[PDB]
């Protein structure tokens, strides 16, 4: 009648607005919408700081590229947004913090392009090491690659330099980077951007953890993994390229225990 | 502890013959079948041949027809796989799958297997 | 109100169709699974469904006891050089494979924990000597409590620790432990570090493990032969069997595809091949 | 839950009804992804130990 | 303070004057003060898998076109 | 409403007769049995019947436990050449004769199954050595589950399998198993084959056994000595006793006349003679 | 939730002020949730063997000629 | 609102389901839906066999090809389904038989393809002979070409071998194969698959005849003729090719007079 | 006497021509190529049990002096509600002469037996392509 569609979506958070004309509806992770801490589940005694508009807005992470060679890409939340306006500021200023997200992945092309990208949301997305000698050895500096994030690899290559280890994640694509067959990755809330159909993936994520509120600096709640289910193909070309852009918006964020700022050793 | 242990080696030239054996123990409830299976270097595990319980009634795989011979010695509680005219397609691992069966597919006991190589 | 032992929804008789409705067409881009039943695609008769999901309930799926660890202790002769073997095991489900993978089907859990103790002893040295029925103390040492250094030191007084003196030959030992977690759920996977590497600090001072919370999460059990030295050596094996009762879980995760390697999520090379060979057009 | 004749299940097959047609300047080959799932009427019984994992020594 | 619960009869004995028929029940009485000690009830609820099957914001209607 | 322990119908007093009614004449061509009682053919007095059929009820006829199999295992010395004997037995009532024939009185049945385990051990080698009371695990491996290859391999963790750790010297072991059949009745005789020999297929590919359903119908039990190697060899025999409870049956079949031969209906030669010599006119 | 059932007295003790007489009963209480676990009731029904004795379509009347 | 369209159609018969996303509605021949024989119009006295699910299901006939050279194609019902599962079995087992059909013709292409195919349903589709010497001379073996069916020709070429005639139909395309101008072919229930628009043709046909029930072996009720109204064209190509697939489903089929099976001389 | 349950499908299902019972059990000795058939001893009702007990099954006895036919209506009987007919046979029709044939003072009498069976309340599920079994 009036023309309301599932493909046409307009999301708004604070002073930012995301639109789209080729969506595939939207995903509310585990059906729960992100929310503020209820007195019933409260834990720290102090008055929590809720930045709201100050932090609850979409932040665009630098754009990555997609080619036939691409194995995959990954990020961590809140990690990924560690240096995004006030959200980061507030994050670094408090001992505790809980936040939900509205993850929107953008990757458009032509009706002449073909492929599929599975944007997966994994709470506690633990990734595997690169050493056949030392388990759980990835260093913090490699565990949290910020807004630039990381990638998946097509082959597991052990780290042999035991004089100075590389201490990073070697997340095998087919193993979803955690010793399990990718095909089962659908148990996690997800959407698959299939070029011929849509152009974006929106995954609203509530705060999920073992605790009501937790140290954000130390621990990542969610994980955003994007791997090409179908490889990129365009025309009769040998080198096609299309970009992927991630915009994430923290929601219902609250922080407790205000203190001096933490300057982490990221490098 | 139905111990199935293969033997027979595998390093012949193209065209020869080998004797693949299999020592059986535990409680093989005779009635049913006793057989052989190959996995191949890079293919799916395939059925070679099956012989009846104590009966010398058997069959062979289309691919191996007549070039492989599977018998038994229930006195010695063994099964044998004589293989004449070994070839580049026969190069593979062989397994004594002799339990239950009732046909040429069902099992509850396999062996560790042995490799065969027909070189040339 | 729909219980575990409920009969499943019936199959409704549906006839031929030629309409603008499309059960058959969907779009798995939405992430959503198309929820159909036979009737939606083919003609069906009416079927009174009898089967129930009874056994597949979370509680029932873990209703089995499982071997978590094998603790070995011994009682040697008094004259001997080596000390009387008394074991100390860090309480964790990740030492064995089976139970772990089952627990890994989810992200978090809560369960009152039941432990069972199956002890089994024997002699070792070729001799016809004798050992009188042996007793065994299983002392739970919670994190921070004094861990015994000797088999006969003060620690075995257990004024506050919960212990179980098992007499050999009687029925296996069993104790109940509630959900003792410091969090609001037990964490199977923890994507984070215990420490934060600060910039005004040395890398060493700020370093820790990946995937670990507290090194000492639940404590250690200590088991020793209570009876004193006997001229003939007797070794013993205490097998622990855990059955997670009153269990709840959250957020499913893909089941482990490749063999475990360490307490982490990490995978060793040479085991990265789980699916076998099968031709696409071969049934 | 094992390969058995007595409890065999049948065959799932996929065949080209017509064919795949693409205009010019279009990738002539593409991919299809398959998914499987049980239905509301599905159930499982007699709990048992799996083989998809093991601990050698 | 006994807990009497009913059983889901499977193999029916040739009786309806003791067994088979007239609903079979079972008694349970806790012996310890701790909740942990109790025996596992097994009288648990089931639920809608839609929280996993249909994690969508706008209701899924099987009969219509998914993307409208 | 007529129960098992009911008094049987009484004997009615009937006198002399001379009428057109014929209880005495029938025709067994109709297949039907002529239903008479003494009074029908001879003069009788009145008799208050006391006897009941109480014991002859289907449930009561199977109310006995029966030895289904004898599983043998052993625990040898550590230095030994041969491996520690651990048995695996395919669960079936047809290994022994007695219970089988009783179950063969009908075509189909349903029964919750009770198993009892009587273990008995002894030494073997001439020596005065010692073995401490031994434990025994009885692990039920359902069809498809990993069958143990070693006495000490991963399989004994039993994270999902139902096991029973029996300590020697205590009362025999017992577990309850419901009617676990895949059909709506257990099948004693199955006139058919599991496979169908198609024409577009090789005879081998389509061949199977006569009278068999699924090779693995119920699974296997695995029994092992839990205690580790002991310098003096100890062999053990676990005897299983099954008592079919809550039993129902259908369609009676003539009882087995000649000795059993294999799991089938087949008969061996040299046993085809069951009835002895008796002269027709000799009481 | 005890199950009290009566017994069919056989050998009567010289009593009717405890035993022998005033109907002897027995108590039973199930201890497990599974129906399989229960003890065999033994209070089973009997039935007409005619389903085997007279498998005929037209009723069998003993007093008359079988084939009429 | 909910998105219900004329192009999107899902038909289901027995254990078979036909879908489509580019349809042009559907045609019920002469407005009557296929139906079972009513006591009012009954004729044979015996209890009729109604195979239902056993025969009332879609059967796919081998796929034919469409090129710029193609003149036409034709089939006969029930003839065409003479060897389709139980429907054929039952057909051969009875003296009488009446059946309706749900004919669905499938022929897709690209938005860059062009042409039109007129699938016509002609009750009693009598076709013309190939001899200028002998009228009505086509032999049974040529009258019933089963599932492979026949074709139309662009020119009438008489059969001259009077030593052994070819005895087949020479159905001139423009004459609709029966001495009448094709342009009038629309008087029969029909749909025209015009590439730019649709991708299928669905023609539900009721039993139509001079008798309530009739010998199927001897007589064909309907006729399915497909002729290219607009020739096939693709890009700037000289040899384009796209396939056409026919799936027909017998409906409300009933058979009377059960006897031994008829083994017809088809060759 | 060497292989139990060894009768091949082709011998298990002799179609409309059916089979017979034998007066003596003769083992199959050719272990090079077995005959793989049923050797159903008459007195053992072909299944190791005394014929005299064969009456526990629904039955009629055609006794020449009296009748001329046997009618046995049989319901579907099995362990399952519906089952693979190709693979499994529900019922069995065995006819054995309780009293041998005798006519006049003749040495070679002969009379025929004809079986007419009618399937009833038949239902089939899971329609698919036709199975062409290897009967020979
Ligand atoms: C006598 C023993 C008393 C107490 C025993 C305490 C051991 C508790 C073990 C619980 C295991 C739960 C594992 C979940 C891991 C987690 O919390 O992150
Ligand atoms: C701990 C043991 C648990 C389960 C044990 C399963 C064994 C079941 C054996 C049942 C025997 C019934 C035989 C009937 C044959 C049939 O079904 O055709």
């Amino acid at each position: 009648a009036c023309g309301y569609s599932d493909r046409v979506l307009q999301l708004t958070l604070g002073n930012s607005t995301i639109t789209t004309q080729e969506a595939a509806n939207s995903v509310v992770a585990y059906g729960r919408w992100p929310e503020y801490l209820r007195d019933s589940e409260a834990n720290p005694v102090d008055q929590p700081t809720e930045p709201d508009v100050a932090a609850c807005r979409f932040y665009t992470l630098d754009t990555v590229s997609w080619t036939k060679e691409s194995r995959g890409w990954w990020w961590k939340l809140p990690d990924a947004l560690r240096d995004m306006g006030l959200f980061g500021q507030n994050m670094y200023y408090h001992y505790l913090g809980r936040s939900g997200y509205t993850v929107h992945v953008q990757c458009n092309a032509s009706k002449f392009h073909q492929g599929a990208l599975g944007v997966f949301a994994v709470p506690e997305m633990c990734l595997a090491g690169d050493s056949n000698t030392t388990t759980m050895h990835t260093s913090y500096q490699n565990a949290n690659p910020g807004e630039k994030g990381g990638t998946f690899t097509g082959t597991f290559t052990p780290d042999n330099n035991q004089t100075s280890p590389a201490r990073r994640f070697c997340p095998v694509d087919y193993l979803l980077g955690n010793g399990t067959l990718l095909g089962n990755a659908f148990v996690f809330p997800h959407q698959i951007i299939n070029l011929r159909t849509n152009n974006c993936a929106t995954l609203v994520l509530p705060y999920v953890n073992s605790l009501s509120i937790d140290s954000m600096v130390k621990h990542n709640n969610w994980g955003i993994a994007i791997l090409p289910l179908a490889p990129l193909n365009f025309a009769s070309e040998s080198s096609p390229e299309i970009p992927i852009t991630l915009t994430i918006a923290p929601m219902c964020c609250e922080f407790n225990g205000l203190r001096n700022i933490t300057l982490p050793r990221l490098q | 502890q139905v111990q199935l242990q293969e033997s027979g080696g595998g390093s012949a030239q193209t065209g020869g013959s080998l004797r693949l054996s299999c020592a059986a123990s535990g409680f093989t409830f005779s009635h049913g079948y006793m057989a052989w299976f190959r996995q191949a270097p890079e293919k799916e595990r395939e059925w070679v041949a099956c012989v009846r319980t104590s009966g010398v009634s058997a069959y062979y795989a289309d691919s191996v027809l007549g070039r492989f011979t599977i018998s038994q010695d229930n006195a010695k509680s063994t099964l044998y796989l004589q293989m004449n005219n070994l070839k580049p397609e026969d190069t593979a691992m062989y397994y004594c799958a002799a339990t239950s069966i009732s046909c040429s597919s069902g099992y509850m006991f396999w062996g560790q297997g042995t490799q065969v190589t027909v070189s040339s | 109100a729909a219980t575990s032992r409920d009969a499943l929804p019936n199959t409704e008789a549906s006839g031929p169709t030629h309409s603008k409705e499309i059960p058959a067409l969907t779009a798995v881009e939405t992430g959503a699974t198309n929820p159909l039943v036979p009737s939606d695609t083919v003609q069906t008769r009416h079927v009174v469904q009898h089967r129930s999901r009874s056994e597949s309930s979370i509680e029932s799926f873990f209703a089995r006891g499982a071997c978590v660890t094998i603790m070995t202790v011994d009682n040697p002769a008094s004259t001997t050089n080596k000390d009387k073997l008394f074991a100390v095991w860090k309480i964790t489900y990740k030492d064995t494979v089976q139970l772990r993978r089952k627990l890994e089907f989810f992200t978090y859990s809560r369960f009152d924990m039941e432990l069972t103790f199956v002890v089994t002893a024997n002699f070792t040295e070729t001799n016809n000597g004798h050992a009188l029925n042996q007793v065994y103390q299983i002392m739970y040492v919670p994190p921070g409590a004094p861990v015994p250094e000797k088999w006969d030191d003060y620690t075995w007084q257990t004024s506050s620790n919960p212990s179980i003196f098992y007499t050999y030959g009687t029925a296996p030992a069993r104790i109940s432990v509630p959900y003792v977690g410091i969090s609001n759920a037990y964490s199977h996977f923890y994507d984070g570090f215990s420490k934060v590497p600060l910039k005004d600090q040395s890398a060493a001072l700020g370093d820790s493990l990946y995937g670990a919370a507290s090194l000492n999460d639940f404590g250690i059990l200590a088991v020793r032969v209570v009876n004193d030295h006997n001229p003939t050596k007797v070794t013993s094996k205490i097998r622990v069997y855990l059955k997670p009762k009153h269990i709840r879980v959250w957020c499913p995760r893909p089941p482990r595809a490749v063999a475990y390697y360490g307490p982490g999520v990490d995978y060793k090379d040479g085991t990265l091949t789980p699916l076998s060979t099968k031709d696409l057009t071969t049934y | 839950t094992i390969d058995d004749s007595f409890t065999e299940g049948g065959y799932i097959s996929v065949f080209y009804q017509t064919r795949i047609v693409v205009p010019l300047s279009t990738p002539r080959e593409m991919d299809i992804l398959g998914f499987v799932s049980a239905c509301n009427d599905f159930s499982v019984r007699l709990l048992r130990d799996t083989t998809h994992i093991e601990q050698k020594a | 303070g006994a807990q009497v619960s009913s059983q889901k009869v499977g193999a029916h004995e040739n009786s309806n004057r003791a067994y088979g028929g007239s609903t079979i029940n079972y008694t349970t009485i806790n012996y310890y003060r701790d909740s942990a000690s109790n025996a596992a009830s097994k009288q648990d609820f089931s639920q809608d898998p839609s929280k996993f099957t249909e994690p969508i914001k706008d209701v899924l209607i099987k009969t219509a076109p998914m993307l409208n």
